[PDB]
Parts: C-alpha cells; structure tokens; sequence
C-alpha cells in the first residue's frame, strides 16, 4: 500500500482488491451493480450522492466495514467534486436521467456535469476515468437525449484523453427501463408502436455483462483512452421483441400503429407529472432509433465478457408481471 | 502535544500520521481524526523528581490499593534518576 | 550439440550398486583426466537405485539404470553416452 | 476439617464399585471395563454390539431401574482408531444413582439406534450425526437438527475449523442470501497457554 | 465371536468425499507431523510429550479500516495432537492430506559431574563458583 | 527487478556444511507482490516458451532427487567418500603456492555482524558494530 | 480380522451401486419439481447436469461402506428439496454464481496470489 496499492487476499469481501473508486450515480440502476462489483472484490468504493441517505441504503450491504463510504455533493459544485476524487484511483460517471427536470435539463446531466467530473478528475491526479455514453450516440437525431450524449462525449474524450467511454445499447434487467417499459401499456389498451415495430432494429444487452465490463476496464491496462461498444448477441425487431416480452409475462398482446406525431402529443401528455414520467417524447423517439451497428469498436468480447442472450436471463425480470416460450425470431448475421 | 503534518492532519502520540498519497485519508472527509490531545509521556515529564533520603525507595502509583503493584527502586546510581516502572514518577537520592 | 554433463547416482553398502562403486576407484580416475572439462557429478545417497544421467545440449535428459551392473558394463554404458551423443 | 478441600464419599464409592462388578457378571459378552472416578461416577465401557443388550438391562431389570436417559453425546479423539466414543448418562429415580456408559465406532461402522430402549434418543442420535457424522442404524428419521440445510461438514469434528468454510450474504445482483468462502478481517488468534510443566503427577503416563 | 454379520473391505481407508471438506483444501495442503520443540525459553518439558499435526502457513494481510491481522485460510488455526507418530499419519491418509514426518528429537543423555569442577589437572575446572 | 521472498517466507531447501539438508517453513507471506523464487522462474519459463517441468513445490523437489538424491533426505547426513580419487586428481595439475600470509576476512567482531544483505540492513547489526568501535555511553 | 468390518447397507460394491443409481433415478426426476416449486432461473437441463456432476465428482470410490453414506447424505438432501424444507438460497448453493472463477493455470495464480 505505497505505490497505488497492493492486492492482498482471495477477492473475497475482506479482501482487498486495490482499486479506490468514485462512483457518480452509483444510487441509480447500473450503479449498485457497479458498486456491488466493486464491493464484493475488496474495494474502497466512495458513493457520492444527491438524493436522501435514506436511499442510499441499499448499497451498505455491498462492502466490508468502511469500504463504501458516502459523501454529499452537487453536479453544479466544482469542489464537492474534487472531495469525491482527490483520493481515488479511478473514477466512474453513471449520472444520467431519462427525462428533464426544471432544474437540470439533457445539457447538465450529460455534458456539463460529465465535464465537469473529468476536468477536476484531471487535475486532481486521477489516472483512470471511465465514462458511460450511448451506443446510439450522435447529433443527429430528434432525441435531445442522443444529441447531448454525443457533445458530452466529445467534451470527456477532450478534458480526459486517457479516458474510456463505455456505449452500451439498451441495458436490460431486473430495474431497468426496458423491459419493464414494455409492460405497463396494458392499463390504457393495446401496444402503441410507430409503424407496427417493423423497421426498428434493436440488440439489448444484459445488466451483469455491462457491469462485468465496466470491472475488466479498470483493470485492463490497454483500455486507456479507448472506446467500446457493448452489445447484446443477437438483434432483433421491435415488434418481435415486444411480442416476447408480452409472451413471457402472459400478457395479451394486441399491437396496433400509430403515428408518428400522435406517439409525440400522448408523450407530451404524461410528461407533464411531477413524478417520474412514464414516458415522454424523447422516450418514444430512443426506443424507436435502430441500434447502431459500429464494427470498428470493440465491445464484450475485448475485456473477456460473454454477452448473456435476451432468452436466458428474462424471465427474471418479468417473473412480477405475471398474474416454454418460442425465442424471438432474430436478424441473422449475413 | 499535537503535531500537524504538512497535509495538515493531526500526529497522534504513537506517532500515527497518513501520508500525503494514502487513500485511507478519504474516510476523515466530512468527519474528523479524534486525537487524544494529552500526550502521556508529555504529562509525565511535567512532574517533579523527588528527593529521598535512602538508596531504596518504594512506590505503589499513590492511593494505596488504587494504585499499581509496589515496586522497590534502587537510587545507588547518581548520573540518572530512579524512575518507577509502572507510573514513571522519578526519584533521586539526597546529596548521595 | 551433445554431452553437457554426468550424473552417477549409487548407494554406499548396497549390493545393487557394487559394480558402480568398483568403476568410480579404478575407472573414474582415468575417466576424468580424458573429460578435464566435462563435469562428471558422482552423488551417492542410501538405499537409492543406482542410475546415470546423461544431459545433452538444449536440456534433453536420459538416464539408464544400472542395476545389478558389473564395473565392465558400467564402462560399456559410459562409452555410449560419451560415444554416442544425442 | 479442611475446608477448601472436596470431602470424599467412601459410601458411596463403594457401593458404585460393587454394582459395576455386579454389571460386568451379568454381561461378560460386551463389557470391556469398568471405573469409579474419585467423584464417585461409575463408567460402563462396552463394546458397541452391546448397546441393546446392555442399555435394556440397565433400564429394566429389578436392581437398575436406569429409566431415564439424562443425555447422550459423542467425543472426538483423533488419535484413537475408533475416533468417536459414544456416552450414555442414564438416571435411577428408584435407587437414586447414575451410570454412564461408553462405546465406541468410527467414522463408517454404525451403531445400534437405542430408540427402542429410551426414545428420548431420537433427538440425541440425530444432534450426534449432524455434528459428529455418526450413523445410527435402525433410527426412525435420522437427519440434520442442528446445522443449516444442506451444510457440508460435521462440526463438532476436531478436524473441522471453528469458523468453518463458508459464510452467509446477501448479493444485491442474486437477491438473496448467498454462501461464499470464509473470509476474516481478524483472523482468531490462536493462543498456546499449555504450561511446560507438569501439574499432577498422579496422572503421569509411562514414558 | 461377534453375531453381527461382517463384511470384508480391501482398500485403504478413505473419507475425502463425506467429510465436507473442500477440495481446495484437501489436495493443495501440506500437513506437518511434528513433536513440538521445547521453549528455549524455559526449561520445562511438558510440551514435548505429544505429536502435532499443523498445516502449511498461508497468507495474512492487513485489513484496511483497523489494520487487523485478515485470512482467508480456514485451516490457519487448525492443530491436532496425536499419541503416537503412526496414529498421526493414519489420520493424515485417511484425510488426503499431503504430510511431512518430523523424527522426534530427544535430548541425548548427559555425562554430569560435579566433582569436575575441581579437577587437578583436566580443564573442566571451573574459575568462579 | 524481480521480487523474492526472504528465508522465512517460503519452505525452501538449504544444505549445511556438512552435506545434510534442511528445509524451512513459511512463517509470514512475503511482501508486496513478492513471490516465491522458483515460481518467479517457472512463471518465466512458460513466457519464454520453454516451460519447465514442475508445476508445485513437490515436483521442483521431485527435480531436485534427480540431480542430487541426497537433497531431498532431510536432516540426513549422507557419507561421501573417494578421498584417494580426489587426491590423485588433485596432484596432476600442479600450482604454487603465493608468498602472502593468510589472513581470513574477519579478525575482529567488528567484522561478524553485517555480512550479507539481511544483516547490512539490520538496524540491530548497526548498532552492534557501533557498539564494539565506540564502546559504551 | 482387520478386513471384517459392519456393512452399512451394502455387503459389496454392486448392492451399493444398485442404492446408487435408484438415489439417481429419484434425485433426476424432483429437477422439474424443484425447478417449479422454488421458481429458479435456471433450465431443467442444466439442473439435471448439476445432478450428474454431483455424481460424477465422486465416481472413483470403491468402498462399499463410503459409498452408502454418500447415499443416506444424498437422500437425505433429496428430502429437504422434495419437502420444500429448503428455500431458493439453499437450492442455488450448487452453482457459485456469486464467486468469479478462481484460474486454474500456473501463471494466473501466479500473478494473483502466494497460493497453490
Ligand atoms: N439504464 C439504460 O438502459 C441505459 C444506461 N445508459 C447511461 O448510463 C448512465 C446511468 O444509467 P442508469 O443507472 O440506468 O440511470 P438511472 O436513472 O437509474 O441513475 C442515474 C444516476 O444519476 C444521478 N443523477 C441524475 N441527475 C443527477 C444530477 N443533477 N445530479 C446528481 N446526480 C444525478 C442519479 O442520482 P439520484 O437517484 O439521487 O437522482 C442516479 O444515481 C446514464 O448516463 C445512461 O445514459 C446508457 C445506455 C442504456
Ligand atoms: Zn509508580
């Protein structure tokens, strides 16, 4: 423990695995399984957070005694951040949000605070920074979502050269905003979809197989200043894969179209909660964008992680939706 | 007796001070080193050597069965004081 | 690319090693002043089957047993791996 | 008298001896020994085929009435063959006494269930193979009672390690409790108090 | 003369497989057979008297929030005794463990005298007493 | 630089003078990411592609019995003799003697303290060798 | 003599295979029930795998005695599966999906740790 620090033990939770990481947004979906990763090697994990410590419980669990250690701080604060970094050896930025806030719009939680986050990261000394991006990500598209992660993650690659972007399509698991999604328009009436699902392509990839690789990139050496990919095994169509989620939960699928702009005005009006929306405009727009197909980035296969198929590990998920299942037809490679 | 290291954390008396490049110091961040501000062997040096007018004098840590188990110091040597074993109260001999 | 070195291995007072410990006082004297720069290693231990290993060159090994050998085959045995390298 | 000294019972040892001699006639086929402690407690040591016969004598017959059985338990030395040694501590409310009696088995051969003779031996055989991994033949439900579903091991075993090899969890990414090799952030020290010095020398063993 | 029907079994005894133990720490072990060394420190031979059988010492590190000694080896604290070295191995081989036998090592029997330290001519005089 | 562990932290074998062999025992782990020093060389090996034979302890002195029998009979002194052979190798080549006194390294004990690596960093050593050149107080 | 010992069950080893593969037939068709009752992720197949390496671990014994107990422990872990005296963190014991693989080469273990 004097140069970085030294590994010692069986990589069990009293182990210690020397990695000291700040995890940005470990209080969200893929950040406790990051946090539980981390933990559950031996790893001084510190979770800063914005919400109540109330909420923050369900990551106590996750490490030895004095292992996750919590602080304050503000996406607008320069020096809550460099509190949260100053000590670390790797930094991981998970901030993200689905919809605006009045407060924080696409442009804070994906460009400035993101930037932010690499430039005191810098200068504090940190060596490796570890940022999660989206596959679909570039500016051109009607999802502000996209665009701003495209700025963003042109801004971190900038601030941060040594720097890892992580592209990960659609996540799916047990708390995720995927499959889920796909289960809750049965209170309203069949299964709005622009066009019929046709024409939209999508490869989801598993919860564990993004965390496994988030692991491998801290300890890879030659990930520096690299760009992956990750991706699920297979590819498949909105509509089939709509299909299946509604076949595995048992629940009567009735798909009908609707437009393109009629898709928009429903968004606008369930956007307009002070919760949580369920969904939004640009909601609409990303789960209907075609995953992009970027064969010059490695994904999965480069840090040694298998991608778990959709079939196998989704009955998990939508197990508590319920009140021999034919895979989803899929795309073939060619 | 508290020192401050350069970093600007406090030295305990075992002379435990992290270094500028330890990521142990993370866990004082928003909470505080406590540090026992009454350094022993600080408060012990305070007290003055006392004169006696024997080669053996004895202490038991003063209040009788309160104290520590009684001692007999030899006080022939006179380039140094007796110092007790338990309580490090020192002795010296009158002019021998 | 051949001999590198010797290695006899044989007991003290074992029947089995008799022949062995004929050739070291006789033969082994005139073995090494034939080899100067050859190291023969004779390593004797209780109770241990006598044997010779051979190291060529690039660290192959081949060792023959000699058991129950007489002080004339232990010599014959030399010349085949003295003679015939490998 | 003497009064930091236990008094000794002549009385009573007396008596114990001669009901052991009295045991050891009337079956000469299993008993192997017979000893009173200095604290007057008469030890039945047999061999295991005579768990029946001898357990049935002592709870039955005129002069016995050992109709209680106090506890049954099991003591692991390693160094022995028959590393288990099974104890029986049986009571006589008629004659107001106590006998124990000690047999003995490994870690395959099996012993005679003694159900038939007090059923209060159920529970016990079942705490003696869950923690020392001694099979009672014969035994109605013979199954764990003690240790977690499932465990891996006999604890009470000298051999086994006090923490033993795996520890519980929860795993947020599984949700639920999962088993994991142990691991201590303070290891147990082990201290060695033995003193180098003999302390009764009238238990000195030949050299 | 026993009435219970025996069985005959020709193998060497063997229990690996219903001890629980896991193989991790079956094959990757070294057991030590051992007679205790006496304590330099004092002239007592009472711990010398019996056999031991220890395990092969493996890593300890210092864990990060007290700086407390950490292990994960279950078998750290592990010591049998044993009467004899033969009922020591036996319990070793029945186990699977690898063993090392230690011979004991007994003090050699001593010439004293104490008449030589006066001696007239010998050099066991003594010059202080 | 290759990091290696010290004597007592490795069960390693170790000839006396006398030919017997002994072998030492893991007390603490070495430090670091030091390890044991034959696995620093098998580990080596297979980087090299000439992977050497032995996987484990046991099998390196599974090697050792092969070239030396008697360097796996532990505290065992094995008889070696053939004093005349050596002695009539030893007057074939002749050499002379050199006309200077022979003086061993270590007259004083000045000179016993610090000889090796582990002892030269002793901090007991050193104040061992002060004590027997500047005396006492 | 030394030999004679008490059997357990089985006076050789082709009784005791006989107990072997009816303990076998009894634990491979519970892996259907147990996948249902206790509502596992897993597939009947690979359920079914996990029996066979259960056995298989264990293939080269040949005393009798031992091979009787590794059927009165496997029945009795058939037992506390059938009886629902289990629940789904005991069932899932088997398959170490919590643990990272620990590499059995020489040169992984090597950069890991001081261990065997
Ligand atoms: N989950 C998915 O399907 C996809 C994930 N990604 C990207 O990964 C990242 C995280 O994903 P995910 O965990 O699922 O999203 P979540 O909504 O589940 O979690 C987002 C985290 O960011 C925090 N956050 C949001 N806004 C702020 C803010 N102003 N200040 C501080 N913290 C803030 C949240 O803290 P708090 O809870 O206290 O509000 C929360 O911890 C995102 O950037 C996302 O774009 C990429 C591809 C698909
Ligand atoms: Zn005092």
């Amino acid at each position: 423990l004097h140069h970085a620090v030294i590994p010692h033990g069986k990589g069990g939770r009293s182990s210690v695995s020397g990695i000291v990481a700040t995890v940005f947004g470990a209080t969200g979906f893929l950040g406790r399984y990051v946090v539980n990763h981390l933990g559950r090697m031996g790893s001084q994990v510190i979770v800063p957070h914005r919400c109540e410590p109330y909420d923050t419980m369900h990551l106590r669990p996750m490490g030895d005694l004095g292992q996750i250690i919590f602080m304050d701080w503000n996406g607008r604060d320069k020096d809550s951040i460099r509190r949260a970094v100053e000590h670390s050896s790797v930094v991981i930025n998970l901030v993200g949000r689905e919809w605006e806030t009045q407060n924080f719009d696409f442009e804070d939680v994906f460009v400035k605070i993101p930037q932010a986050i690499a430039q005191v990261s810098k200068e504090a000394g940190v060596e490796k920074f570890i940022h999660i991006s989206h596959l679909n990500a570039d500016i051109k598209s009607s999802s502000k979502y996209l665009r701003s992660k495209a700025v963003g993650e042109k801004e971190v690659r900038e601030t941060f050269p040594e720097a890892t972007i992580i592209k990960p399509a659609e996540i799916f698991g047990r708390e995720d905003r995927f499959l889920n999604y796909f289960a809750n328009i049965r209170w309203f009436g069949g299964v709005p979809l622009i066009s019929l699902g046709k024409k939209t392509v999508k490869q989801p990839v598993y919860i564990v197989d993004v965390t496994k690789g988030i692991i491998n990139a801290i300890k890879d050496p030659d990930a520096r200043g690299k760009t992956f990919a990750f991706v699920g095994p297979s590819r498949y169509l909105l509509f089939d894969l709509v299909q299946y989620v509604f076949a595995v939960a048992h629940r009567p699928f009735l798909p009908y179209p609707l437009p393109h702009f009629a898709y928009r005005w429903i968004g606008r009006l369930f956007e307009i909660s002070p919760f949580e929306p369920w969904t939004t405009r640009d909601k609409v727009e990303r789960i209907h964008t075609t995953d992009k197909i970027l064969p010059h980035l490695p994904g999965l296969e480069d840090l040694g992680v298998e991608a778990t198929p959709l079939e196998l590990k989704a009955i998990e998920v939508l197990r508590r939706h319920r009140t021999d299942v034919q895979p989803a037809k899929t795309i073939p490679t060619s | 007796g508290v020192r401050t290291s350069p970093t600007g954390e406090k030295v305990t008396h075992t002379g435990q001070v992290y270094d500028d490049g330890d990521y142990r110091k993370v866990r004082f961040v928003g909470r505080q080193k406590e540090v026992n501000e009454n350094f022993a062997i600080d408060l012990i040096a305070e007290q003055p050597v006392s004169q006696v007018g024997s080669r053996v004098i004895s202490c038991d840590g003063g209040g009788g069965a309160l104290g520590h188990p009684r001692v007999y110091i030899n006080l022939d040597k006179e380039t140094k004081t007796g110092t007790c074993g338990y309580c490090g109260l020192q002795f010296r001999q009158q002019h021998h | 690319l051949g001999l590198r070195e010797i290695r006899i291995h044989l007991c003290q007072r074992s029947p089995g090693s008799q022949g062995v410990r004929d050739f070291i006082e006789k033969r082994y004297v005139e073995l090494k002043k034939a080899n100067p720069d050859l190291p023969i290693l004779i390593r004797e231990c209780s109770d241990v089957q006598p044997k010779l290993w051979a190291r060529y060159a690039f660290g192959q090994e081949k060792n023959v047993s000699l058991n129950n050998f007489s002080a004339d085959q232990v010599t014959r045995a030399l010349e085949n791996v003295l003679s015939s390298k490998a | 008298t003497r009064p930091t000294v236990r008094p000794r019972n002549d009385v009573a040892h007396k008596q114990l001896s001669a009901f052991g001699e009295y045991v050891a006639e009337i079956l000469p086929k299993y008993v192997q020994q017979v000893q009173v402690s200095c604290f007057n407690e008469l030890e039945i040591c047999i061999h295991p085929d005579g768990v029946i016969p001898v357990l049935t004598f002592l709870r039955d017959h005129s002069n016995a009435q050992f109709k209680s059985l106090a506890d049954l338990t099991a003591v692991d030395i390693p160094t022995r063959q028959n590393r288990f040694e099974i104890v029986y501590n049986l009571l006589s409310l008629r004659f107001n006494s106590r006998i124990r009696v000690k047999t003995y088995t490994d870690e395959l051969t099996p012993i005679e269930s003694s159900v038939p003779v007090y059923k209060a031996a159920n529970w016990y055989e079942r705490e003696i193979w869950d923690m020392f991994g001694v099979f009672f033949a014969n035994h109605p439900d013979l199954r764990r009672i003690l240790t977690d579903y499932g465990f891996e091991g006999h604890p009470f075993r000298k051999d086994f390690p006090l923490s033993g090899y795996v520890e519980l969890r929860y795993d947020d990414e599984v949700k639920r409790v999962v088993a994991e090799p142990v691991e201590l952030a303070q290891e147990f020290r082990k201290f060695d108090l033995n003193s180098p010095w003999e302390a009764f020398p009238a238990y000195r063993q030949p050299p | 003369t026993r009435d219970t029907q025996l069985i005959t079994v020709d193998e060497k005894l063997d229990i690996t497989t219903i001890t629980g133990v896991p193989e991790e720490h079956i094959k990757t072990r070294k057991a030590r057979i051992f007679v205790p060394a006496r304590n330099n420190m004092q002239s007592g031979v009472n711990n010398t008297k019996k056999w031991k059988m220890e395990f092969d010492t493996r890593e300890r590190w210092e864990n990060p929030l007290m700086g407390w000694a950490s292990t994960a080896d279950p078998l750290s604290n592990l010591v049998l005794t044993f009467s004899t070295k033969e009922d020591a191995v036996a319990f070793a081989e029945k186990n699977g463990w690898s063993y090392d036998v230690e011979e004991r090592k007994v003090p050699k029997p001593k010439s004293k005298s104490y008449g030589a330290n006066f001696s007239w001519n010998k050099r066991t005089r003594v010059s202080t007493k | 630089i290759l990091p290696g562990a010290a004597y007592t932290e490795k069960s390693a074998t170790y000839v006396n003078t006398e030919g017997r062999a002994q072998q030492t025992k893991v007390a603490v782990t070495p430090p670091g990411l030091a390890r044991e020093d034959w696995k620093i060389i098998r580990a080596l090996s297979e980087i090299a592609g000439m992977t050497l034979p032995y996987d484990t302890l046991d099998q390196v002195r599974n090697r050792l019995e092969e070239v030396s029998p008697n360097l796996v009979r532990y505290d065992d002194v094995e008889g070696a003799n053939y004093f005349q052979q050596a002695s009539e190798l030893s007057k074939l080549v002749n050499q002379q003697l050199l006309a200077d006194p022979l003086v061993p390294p270590q007259l004083t004990i000045k000179d016993f303290y610090m000889t090796d690596s582990i002892s030269r960093a002793s901090q007991t050593m050193a104040k061992c060798v002060k004590a027997v050149t500047e005396g006492a107080h | 003599a030394s030999t004679s010992v008490k059997p357990i069950f089985s006076r050789d080893m082709n009784e005791a295979k006989r107990r072997v593969r009816e303990l076998y037939r009894a634990w491979y068709r519970e892996v259907p029930n147990t996948v249902h009752l206790f509502q596992l992720d897993i597939s009947v197949k690979q359920g079914r795998d996990k029996v066979r390496e259960m056995f298989k671990k264990n293939a080269h014994i040949t005393d009798p005695r031992v091979v009787d107990l590794l059927v009165i422990k496997g029945k009795m872990e058939l037992e506390e599966t059938i009886k629902v005296w289990k629940q789904r963190t005991h069932v899932m014991r088997f398959f170490h999906e919590t643990e990272a693989p620990r590499p059995k080469d020489f040169l992984s273990k090597f950069y890991v740790g001081h261990d065997p």
